[PDB]
């Protein structure tokens, strides 16, 4: 038997979900379609320096556009990621929602929020404004799908909960596709000093 | 110490071929996606 976890992957359509998983090439090639719900199970292993875990991301056919989520597809989620676009100031207003939907399913499962499209200039949701994850103590990460930008920091967050090891370490990166844009490297140091900046401000 | 030296599925527990999800041994489907247990 095999470590692996159902990790659900929710948000507002056109947050980048979908960008996201297929970031992990074998994910993708051996992603399993599930045609009762029209989810596809994307296999993403990790390799840890305690073993393989697999996380078992479960990615919409697009239905989140004309409402929500059917039970089945929350049922037995151990993990999830809650998406957003950072280009996107309303889907940013969902995640509660999001939130609420997902635990009214799954009760206290760890879960990651996620800021996606960060390689765009024009960032309309910046650090200062994303609050809900420390309302809430969750773990937020800036991302860039199509930059593979810490495409690996939720996944991270998440086994060394479900493990219940901190010092849990990936020893390799899985192979991912090739970055589409690029992410200026300063860039995304200014974003990281504008998330401990904001780390250490108040809530309104 | 490794996860799979001390991982060991429930007894009569079976993972859903379609959706991977590990259902209950008096399960006769995927308390998931619905399918059947194989
Ligand atoms: N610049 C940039 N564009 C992205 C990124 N991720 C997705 N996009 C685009 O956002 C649109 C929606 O992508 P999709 O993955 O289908 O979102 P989903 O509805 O949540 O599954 C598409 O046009 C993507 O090409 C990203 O990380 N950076
Ligand atoms: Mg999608
Ligand atoms: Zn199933």
């Amino acid at each position: 038997p095999q470590v692996q976890f159902k990790l659900v992957l929710v948000g507002d359509g056109g947050t980048g979900k979908t960008t996201f998983v297929k970031r992990h090439l074998t994910g993708e090639s051996e992603k399993k379609y599930v045609a009762t719900l029209g989810v596809e199970v994307h296999p993403l292993v990790f390799h840890t320096n305690r073993g393989p875990i697999k996380f078992n991301v479960w990615d919409t056919a697009g239905q989140e556009k004309f409402g929500g989520l059917r039970d089945g597809y929350y049922i037995q989620a151990q993990c999830a990621i809650i998406m957003f676009d950072v280009t996107s100031r309303v889907t940013y207003k969902n995640v509660p929602n999001w939130h609420r939907d997902l635990v009214r399913v799954c009760e206290n499962i760890p879960i990651v929020l996620c800021g996606n499209k960060v390689d765009i200039k024009d960032r309309k949701v910046k650090a200062k404004s994303i609050v809900f994850h420390r309302k809430k103590n969750l773990q937020y990460y800036d991302i860039s799908a199509k930059s593979n930008y810490n495409f690996e920091k939720p996944f991270l967050w998440l086994a060394r909960k479900l493990i219940g090891d901190p010092n849990l370490e990936f020893v390799a990166m899985p192979a991912l596709a090739p970055p589409e844009v690029v992410m200026d490297p300063a860039l995304a140091a200014q974003y990281e000093h504008d998330l401990e900046v904001a780390q250490t401000t108040a809530l309104p | 110490s490794g996860f799979g030296d001390k991982f060991k599925r429930p007894v009569g527990s079976w993972e859903c071929p379609v959706c991977c999800v590990s259902n209950k041994a008096e399960d006769s489907r995927c308390v998931s996606c619905t399918s059947e247990k194989p």
